[PDB]
């Protein structure tokens, strides 16, 4: 009766946006990113991602509620460098680090055949 | 139950001036239904929808027309202004 | 004719005594069903077994509360017959009667 | 209107006026034939 | 919200591991109770031969079983301290009841070393068999196993005696429980 | 020796009735029987 | 009225084989309501003679 | 509390029936908080 | 007889006057919610879409409620029902047609239950204060209920099969009421004992004793990821 | 500052599974990957049942679980196969899902096992993958089972039934240099498979400096996808998400600015 | 005695109790006596031999029984009352050994110790390893629990019955289980437990559940409601019979529709079903006709799995309707773990967020480690040992209690040779970072136990509901 | 009632190992031969083939 439809869990409902950013109003170039239909999966890879940019001074995320289907991640970056950024770059960043990974690993599944 | 219970066999005011929580309970849920009911609003109000946040408001603003009439044990009573009491909050 | 007398399921006079596990599966009946029970109105109804005193048997008590210091009983019964049970109490009266 | 008899699993069309015994095997327990409306269940 | 998701790097669990203790502490568990046995004998000993006299204001049975008494519940407190002294850092039955979250030191010493003497109305087993508590035991053992000492803890397991003892020390906490969730509820009603 | 305590004693307090189940004193000594176990 | 002279609701010693120790419902029917051992069997009776 | 080098001041019994008809319903305030008192305070528990 | 409807447990009196059935109430198993505050409660959204409050139509929520009415009980949140000034009902589903249920100023739309909702959560048998708290409500997805685990020291409840009781105020002024005087916050000390009701507890309790511990450091990933739940956070990291 | 540089060294490769180790990584990233081969790799598997006769000791829907289960041959067609919700047609069609029929009848004595062999489809690209046999329902003498089924595409955030891992083994710093995990007694540990720790050694010592790195995995394929084509289609998928989030990011940035 | 032993004038089941003390000898042959059956001991040996034994172990095809033992001397029933007289060895192997010498005189022995449990208690493992008001508490929980409850699940038509669709034999079993058939017919399912404080879900008795295995049929059952209805002629002004009601044939009809019903009255198999839906048509003759139809709850959704027509005992037309409702796991069911651990699942935790161990495997069931300091449920941990090693052993463990072959050391024992900690403990990583945990946590196969107690049918909402017209009070509609 | 179909904890087929499962029983291999020579490493996988049973067999012996 109360359990929710399994595809809610992944997809926008009608007007939902996929992300949505919110300026921190207690410090300076900080920003909360409220990513809708994701999770850990997306938000620890983005974490990450922003924690080794030397510009980026707290990166972080965290769920809401496990029932819920959001994550919000925010970011704090120095004076001279913006949150969107950071966030931008990050994701570029994995996006660019994935793609590398498949290649090789598909050079490797071919050395693993022919020998 | 029973075989246990029984184990037969086996001016003028001396009220305080400060507002009780009783006082504010009914003072805010009092005020908050006559917004409701679209009574003027003794202060100016911001982006607030609520009736009973407003109520609020006007509270810490001591701006709620009500006033409490004590009554004492002696059949007595006094009248006091929201304004005139101390908010305990 | 005298009447019917509910029949408790697998016993000496069921119709599934006796039956082997396949007869038990044609007649659409559990093999492993222990049986013990009576079908009143299609209700399976189990008799719960009642303690009580056993009687014939002399037993000897004393009670606080009552005027006899000590009371032995006995719940006296004809054997397999005359089931209504009467009880006998020999009681002592207390030493302490002023 | 037709109806499976408990003992011999026969299909048999019964009205409202005759009783449910059945034609051939006199069983009196009929089991409903399944809908033939389309009931779709989600493999999950 | 903060420590329950610091709770996920660090974590928390109990094991058989916890209720393990070293074969040191088993050994001074073990001569413990051999200890307490043997003053119970001799105690026991002293109530045949009229050597024990009387205390003021009680009568020999209950000086005798005070003494048998105060011996088995020494020899726990002992095996349970013994117990818990011998436990890591890194035991998780320590950690839950040193933050009082769960547990206490007697269920440790229950777990681990022993489960210890079982009461029925505040008294050791009675002889619901006429000089007896069980058809295995001689009539008229007072002895710390035929009274219902289990000298067992839940790791090692209880013997068949032990076991019967328990629950009718457990049976007694049962009652307690369903008399006290009954007539507390009245008291207030009245009360107000 | 028992006494009666807790809920059992909770319920007498308020069910004052003329029969307690362990009716009982605490007697105290001035002299020498406050010291000595003869005397006391 | 018989069970009002001594509370039967505790594990009786007697019990041991012939009653399921562990075996009992919460609440009222604590110790009122019990159940056989494995092993334990009733007497069927017979004749005296 | 008449018997000779028994303490006066300090005897007393904790059957409340006792105390109002020797010593009245001030001693029975009295006793019946300290009895009260100390049944809740047995077990180690508090009530203000 | 007329004395009988009189006497007994079920008597007027005692039956239908000391106590008796109330709407705007329901009950189911509650389960754990360590993401909820102690204040809140989750609530099933069958339960929320059933219970509803009546709010009084105002011109600060007449656009806020009128679409609720076009929404009705298909969708949640809606309404279930309008009272116009002259005090008659009308049921939303039976016609929605939104020609005819323009709002004015002065009706009372029966909304669905919400977020924010104040309600009474209770636990029996109530045996003190602490045993009916007003709370907040959630929508969550799901059959139970959902309580902090703080306050199920309060509520003397463990989550093997308990159930508790729900109940909705009807007006602003028990509403109020219930915000000013039984909200779980206002109940954390019991004047009972001179203490607080509730406390930290199990995992909580356990972690923090280890948390606390000399020799339990944090790096700066695992700091920044645990500051994302302290709500109460200046924002300014503290220096190591 | 920027992306670290992945590198795949191949353990194991075979019909069931793939082994393979990835270095220079962050913990996050190899976590994620783990997370896609498990919620995020798309198959295709039974999602809908129409049972016309059942006759079975098992009920309808039961049967249409047992189905569900059942993984089916879609290593290519899984690609180019769309989403019911995305596909521009009214209801189940090829260009959306694939159909299934089953269709027994027992008249022997000797009692019918139903099989996934029993299931035939319109595709010859969507089979079972047994096609021993997976079981299903048995039949007695005049008992059948008659039905017909669509097979969509989803991943195994939806639902368990379209998760193509039978089992995926993650590990990373297999003798502890960094002290993830502190062992109470270390020598009462065996040792990992990855281990390079002698017999007397029971921990590598601690490393201060140290970070997670070489990610061991061990990726079991249920058969509806090749081992190899799960880490494929997961990191071609993770890449997806990533990119399909940062074109809705650019968007909510330039609508702001 | 030797009459009795040999049966020849005196039957098995009369007890002679003779009271030297009091020069009193009482033999009972009334009915209602309780008794038992020990082994006769003579000159600290016992009389049951190697041949008994062996004409036991080739029972088949021999005929040879327990009446032979009986007839032989070896065994006798023992009654409460001659227990007082008996002096009875716990076992051969130590309570009769002249090298104790505890007592000389014993007159019988105990078959098997464990026996003095019942049927629920002989389901727990290692009970003598646990608290004993947990094992009563189990003993609740063992009759409240799903399973099959009989073969003949499908025949019968009882009007609640919960049937588990994957029902497993323990990976851990008692001797006593193949008596009682447990292992025909099971009461729940092996589940890999780990003990863990997973994001504090699973506090305070709560479950968190592997929702990837709900999705595979872990723990999911099917619930049969049967609604029994027969239309009677009582009263010649008044005649119910079953049919759909038509405009024309009732004068008053409300909009909810009737086509689920058949000319005949009823619904027919295979039809879903709702709170709106009708399951049977009846009307009956108004002194036009009112229809007096049979609805289900609002909470009642299924499908109608078997419609019966028969005749009653009374002869009058009746019908029962058996509806199918499949229960998947949700949160707020409640499970117990065989060992008085009952609890509601609080969350369910996909794949890929529940925990994994080195070889990825993720528990399906994460319980709260505080449960067991105060539960002091040993039993349950040790049989969370034993289950490792039986799945991987492959055998079936015994946790018989009583037993000395069996202990905690030689369980971890074993399990050290399969790669494993000793103690149960494994490095698990989290699942939603991949980092390690710190503490170890214990993970191994304990069996579990869905109990009938769904969150389904205990969730009820009421607001402005149906009331009383005479008291103008709250009601059930 | 009848062998799942993947196992619960993995999701491994195990739905196709039973009637093999019985076959290596029938040639004398051990409960623990069988489940290697079927390749079931995990415990958990193997949990659901030395914990099954196969109701269904006693189903069967009912009409239909
Ligand atoms: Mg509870
Ligand atoms: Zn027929
Ligand atoms: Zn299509
Ligand atoms: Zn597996």
């Amino acid at each position: 009766m109360n359990a929710p439809p399994a595809f809610e869990s992944f997809l926008l409902f009608e007007g939902e946006k996929k992300i949505t950013i919110n300026k921190d109003t207690k410090v300076p170039n900080a920003c909360l990113f409220t990513i809708n239909k994701e999770d850990h999966t997306l938000g620890n890879i983005i974490k990450s991602q922003l924690l080794k940019d030397p510009q980026v001074l707290f990166a972080g995320y965290k769920v809401p509620h496990p029932l819920e289907h959001k994550i919000i991640i925010r970011v704090q970056t120095t004076p001279d460098y913006s949150p969107q950024e950071a966030f931008t770059n990050a994701i570029t960043d994995l996006i660019s680090e994935l793609s590398l990974l498949e290649e090789r690993f598909r050079v490797a599944i071919k050395d693993k055949q022919e020998g | 139950e029973g075989l246990d219970d029984l184990e037969n066999a086996e001016q003028k005011r001396i009220t305080t001036p400060y507002m009780t929580k009783y006082e504010r309970a009914r003072v805010l849920g009092t005020r908050a239904l006559q917004i409701a009911m679209c009574a003027p609003v003794m202060v100016e109000l911001e982006g607030e929808t609520d009736p009973l946040l407003i109520a609020m408001k006007e509270l810490k603003a001591r701006k709620i027309p009500i006033i409490i009439r004590r009554y004492l044990p002696d059949g007595s009573y006094e009248d006091w202004g929201v304004d005139e009491l101390i908010i305990s909050d | 004719f005298i009447g019917k007398i509910p029949i408790m399921l697998r016993s000496t006079y069921c119709l599934l005594n006796g039956l082997t596990d396949r007869d038990l599966c044609e007649l659409n009946e559990c093999p492993l069903d222990p049986g013990g029970y009576f079908i009143i109105n299609g209700s399976e109804k189990v008799l719960i077994a009642q303690e009580k005193m056993a009687t014939n048997t002399v037993y000897v008590f004393a009670k606080k509360d009552s005027k006899y210091a000590y009371t032995g009983e006995c719940r006296s019964c004809l054997e397999n017959s005359s089931r209504p049970t009467s009880t006998i109490w020999v009681s002592m009266l207390a030493r302490g009667g002023q | 209107m037709i109806y499976i008899c408990g003992e011999c699993h026969t299909e048999n069309e019964i009205k409202s006026r005759d009783p449910i015994r059945c034609r051939e095997c006199g069983y009196r327990i009929m089991y409903k034939k399944r809908t033939k409306r389309l009931v779709v269940f989600d493999a999950r | 919200t903060v420590i329950n998701n610091w709770l996920l790097i660090e974590g928390h669990t109990i094991g058989i591991g916890d209720s393990i203790a070293d074969s040191k502490t088993y050994q001074d568990i073990q001569n413990t109770i051999k200890k307490a046995k043997q003053d119970v004998i001799e105690v026991i000993e002293k109530a045949h031969n009229n050597e024990l006299e009387p205390t003021p204001g009680n009568t020999l049975r209950q000086t005798f079983e005070n003494q048998v008494n105060r011996i088995l519940n020494d020899a726990r407190d002992k095996t349970g301290s013994s117990a818990q002294k011998s436990l890591s850092e890194y035991n998780n039955f320590k950690s839950m009841v040193v933050s009082g979250a769960k547990g206490s030191k007697i269920n440790i010493s229950q777990v681990i070393a022993v489960v210890g003497q079982q009461n029925v109305e505040g008294k050791r087993i009675p002889f619901g068999f006429k000089h007896r508590t069980l058809p295995h035991f001689i009539k008229d053992d007072y002895g710390p196993e035929s009274r219902g000492f289990v000298e067992n803890s839940y790791l090692a397991g209880l013997t068949p005696t032990e076991f019967f003892f328990h629950a009718m020390g457990g049976r007694e906490g049962l009652i307690d429980t369903a008399v006290k969730t009954a007539e507390t509820g009245y008291i207030q009603r009245r009360l107000i | 020796k028992n006494v009666t305590l807790g809920v059992p004693r909770l319920k007498e307090l308020i069910n004052i009735s003329k029969k307690p189940k362990t009716p009982s004193l605490t007697v105290f000594l001035l002299g020498q029987s406050a010291r000595d176990a003869e005397r006391a | 009225r018989d069970g009002k002279l001594a509370k039967p609701r505790q594990l009786h010693n007697t019990l041991w084989g012939m009653v399921c120790p562990a075996e009992t419902p919460e609440g009222h029917a604590v110790g009122l309501v019990k159940n056989l051992a494995l092993m334990a069997y009733i007497s069927v009776g017979s004749q005296p003679s | 509390l008449s018997e000779k080098d028994v303490d006066p001041v300090r005897t007393t019994s904790n059957d409340i029936v006792e105390i109002f008809t020797v010593l009245g319903i001030e001693a029975v305030r009295k006793a019946l908080e300290r009895e009260l008192y100390h049944v809740i305070s047995f077990d180690g528990s508090y009530v203000n | 007889s007329l004395k009988q409807r009189l006497k007994g447990k079920e008597g007027r009196v005692r039956g239908n006057l000391m106590g008796k059935r109330v709407d705007f109430s329901a009950r189911t198993v509650i389960t754990p919610d360590p993401n909820l505050s102690i204040d809140q409660v989750g609530v099933p959204r069958s339960i929320a879409a059933n219970m509803t409050f009546a709010e009084i139509v105002t011109p600060f929520n007449i656009d806020r409620l009128q679409e609720l009415v076009r929404r009705g009980n298909s969708q949640y949140p809606g309404a279930k029902y309008i009272i116009r000034d002259n005090g008659d009902r009308i049921d939303l589903r039976f016609h929605p047609k939104p020609s005819d249920l323009h709002l004015q100023t002065g009706y009372k739309v029966e909304r669905h239950m919400c977020d924010g909702d104040i309600v009474i959560f209770n636990r029996q048998p109530t045996l003190h204060k602490m045993s009916m708290m007003g709370h907040r409500v959630r929508i969550l997805p799901w059959s139970t209920f959902r309580l902090n685990l703080s306050v199920t020291t309060p509520y003397n409840a463990d989550f093997d099969g308990d159930e508790m009781n729900l109940h909705l105020p009807q007006s602003l002024e028990t509403r109020a009421e219930i915000q000013e005087l039984a909200m779980v916050p206002r109940m954390i000390v019991t004047p009972q004992s001179n203490r607080p009701v509730m406390g930290i507890v199990q995992d909580t309790l356990t972690a923090v004793r280890k948390f606390t511990k000399r020799d339990v450091f944090l790096e700066r990933g695992e700091v920044m990821n645990l500051l994302m739940f302290l709500s109460t956070w200046d924002g300014k990291v503290p220096q190591p | 500052p920027y992306a670290n540089q992945p590198t795949v060294r191949i353990t194991e490769l075979t019909d069931e599974n793939v082994k393979f180790i990835i270095e220079n990584t962050d913990l996050a990233v190899a976590n994620s990957i783990r997370r896609v081969f498990i919620a995020e790799v798309p198959i295709i598997a039974i999602d809908w049942v129409q049972i016309d006769a059942n006759s079975s000791v098992l009920h309808d829907e039961f049967i249409a679980h047992r189905l569900g289960l059942i993984p089916l041959t879609s290593d290519d067609i899984v690609d180019k196969l769309q989403y019911s919700r995305d596909c521009t047609c009214e209801e189940f069609c090829p260009e959306c899902s694939v159909e299934f029929t089953l269709d027994v009848r027992c008249n022997e004595d000797q009692t019918r096992h139903v099989t996934s062999r029993d299931l035939i489809s319109n595709s010859p690209r969507v089979i079972p993958v047994t096609s021993d046999d997976i079981l299903i329902v048995k039949l007695r003498k005049g008992q059948e089972l008659r039905l017909r089924a669509y097979a969509k595409k989803g991943f195994g955030k939806e639902h368990a039934k379209w998760n193509p891992t039978a089992g995926v083994a993650f590990e990373y710093d297999p003798d502890n240099a960094l002290r993830h995990t502190v062992y109470p007694k270390p020598e009462e540990w065996p040792k990992s498979e990855y281990s390079e720790l002698d017999e007397d050694e029971s921990q590598a010592p601690y490393d201060p400096n140290g970070k997670p790195e070489r990610f061991y995995y061990n990726v079991e394929s249920c058969g509806s996808l090749r081992p190899e084509t799960i880490v494929l289609s997961a990191l071609s998928g993770l890449k997806k998400k990533l990119s399909d989030l940062q074109t809705q990011l650019s968007h909510e940035i330039q609508s702001d600015v | 005695r030797k009459l009795r032993r040999q049966m020849d004038i005196i039957v098995s089941e009369v007890s002679m109790i003779r009271d030297i003390r009091e020069r009193e000898i009482r033999i009972y042959t009334d009915a209602g006596r309780i008794c038992r059956p020990l082994l006769i001991v003579e000159k600290q040996k016992l009389l049951l031999k190697k041949r008994h034994i062996d004409q036991l172990k080739e029972r088949e095809y021999n005929n040879y029984s327990w009446q032979d033992l009986v007839a032989s001397g070896v065994v006798e029933y023992i009654d409460t009352l001659e227990e007082e007289t008996v002096m009875l060895a716990m076992t051969p192997d130590d309570l009769q050994e002249k090298e104790v010498a505890y007592c000389s005189t014993y007159t019988h022995c105990e078959i098997h110790p464990s026996m003095i449990l019942g049927v629920c208690a002989s389901i727990i493992p290692f009970p003598d390893h646990n608290q004993s008001p947990r094992n009563t508490y189990q003993s609740a929980m063992g009759k409240q629990a799903m399973g099959v409850y009989i073969t003949n699940f499908h025949v019968r038509m009882d009007t609640l019955a919960h049937v588990l669709y994957y029902p497993q034999k323990p990976l851990v079993t008692t001797r006593s289980m193949e008596y009682l058939r447990f292992r025909e017919l099971p009461a729940g399912i092996n589940s890999i437990v780990a003990i863990a404080s997973y994001t504090g879900y699973n506090q305070e008795d709560s479950v968190i559940m592997n929702r990837s295995a709900v999705d595979r049929g872990f723990f999911r059952s099917v619930f049969y409601r049967s609604y029994k209805e027969q239309e009677s002629k009582k009263g010649f002004d008044q005649e119910e019979v079953f049919e759909k009601p038509t405009r024309e044939t009732c004068q008053g009809m409300r909009h909810a529709i009737y086509d689920k019903l058949d000319d005949d009255g009823l619904i027919a198999p295979g039809v879903r079903v709702s709170g709106d839906d009708v399951i049977i048509g009846k009307t009956v003759t108004l002194p036009t006709k009112r229809d007096c139809s049979t609805f289900l709850r609002t909470s009642e959704t299924g499908i109608v799995d078997q419609v019966m027509v028969t005749l009653n005992q009374e002869g009058y037309k009746f019908c029962k309707i058996r509806v199918r409702s499949v229960r998947i796991p949700q949160i707020g069911d409640k499970f117990a773990s065989r060992h008085g651990q009952k609890g509601t699942c609080g969350i369910q935790y996909r794949q890929e967020d529940m925990p994994f161990t080195c070889e990825g495997i993720t528990p399906d069931i994460i319980i709260n480690p505080h449960a067991i300091p105060s539960r002091m449920t040993i039993g349950h941990l040790i049989e969370c040992l034993q289950g490792k090693v039986s799945a991987n052993k492959g055998e079936i463990g015994d946790a018989t209690p009583f037993n000395d072959a069996v202990n905690v050391q030689k369980i971890s024992n074993l399990l050290s040779d399969y790669g494993y900690h000793l103690r149960g403990n494994e490095v698990l990583y989290n699942g939603f970072t991949g980092r390690k945990i710190t503490s170890q946590i214990f993970i191994g196969p304990t069996y579990y136990q869905r109990l009938k107690h769904m969150v389904d049918d205990k969730i009820h909402s009421r607001a402005r509901g149906p009331i009383q017209i005479l008291n103008r009070q709250p009601m059930e509609g | 009632m009848i062998i799942p179909v993947r196992c619960f904890t993995c999701g491994k087929i195990v739905g196709n190992k039973w009637e093999a499962y019985l076959g290596l029983l029938q040639a004398e291999y051990t409960e623990g031969d069988a489940l290697d020579a079927l390749g079931l490493k995990r415990y958990c996988c193997r949990r659901m083939l030395l914990a099954h049973v196969d109701l269904i067999e006693k189903l069967l012996n009912y009409a239909p």
